[PDB]
């Protein structure tokens, strides 16, 4: 899954080409920002408020 | 029309379609090559040269 060279383009063309996909259009994560901690403070521990 | 395996390449125990090899010579020759080159940087991920030179 990692080392997708370990996997035959001939002997296994379609999984191959599954593996690929998923590298390159899995879902990218992000960020927001939320809240007033002016007034009501900050909770959060392990992210910036 | 045959070819002689010298080591490695002496493990081969298994069915021939298993394998799956191309049929001229210089066809098998390539195919051999691009697949021992990742077998190569396999075991060099887990062994460098620097340390295990000997």
């Amino acid at each position: 899954f990692m080392n997708i060279q370990l996997i035959s383009p001939i002997d296994a063309p379609i999984l191959r080409q599954w593996a690929e996909i998923i590298h390159r259009y899995w879902p990218n994560p992000s960020q927001i920002r939320y809240g007033a901690p002016n007034v009501f403070g900050s909770a959060n521990l392990f992210t910036p408020p | 029309v045959a070819v002689q395996l010298f080591r490695p390449l002496q493990g081969l125990v298994l069915d021939t379609q298993l394998y799956g090899f191309p049929g001229a010579f210089d066809d098998w020759e390539r195919f051999m090559r691009e697949k021992l080159r990742v077998l190569k940087y396999e075991v060099l991920r887990i062994y460098p040269i620097s340390n295990y030179s000997n």
